[PDB]
């Protein structure tokens, strides 16, 4: 969860969001996703980082 | 127009300052207590009176 717990203000427009960046080893190779609890930000694609 | 944007910016800045001030109240109090302890002020008013 977010840190720290500060009371929300009606006149305050600052909003905090949480993203999840996950790298998972699929049957063909490593895949990288950027998502939330509502929908995808970056759709599942092969990892853009080249290994050894 | 410009007046509304200026008012919104001022409100945002004031809200940022208030968030910073309130979110660190306990930490500021603890730091002030540590500074007082370093500054020979180690007795509370109630204990000193007692």
């Amino acid at each position: 969860d977010d840190k720290p717990k500060h009371r929300l203000w009606a006149d305050y427009r600052r909003r905090r969001v949480r993203i999840c960046e996950e790298y998972y080893l699929d049957g063909e190779g490593w895949k990288f996703c950027m998502f939330t609890k509502a929908g995808f930000i970056v759709p599942p694609m092969p990892s853009p980082y080249i290994g050894e | 127009s410009q007046e509304d944007y200026t008012l919104e910016a001022l409100t945002a800045a004031v809200r940022r300052f208030e968030e910073s001030e309130d979110a660190t109240t306990e930490a500021r109090a603890a730091a002030e207590r540590d500074r007082d302890y370093y500054d020979e002020k180690q007795w509370t008013a109630a204990e000193k009176a007692a």
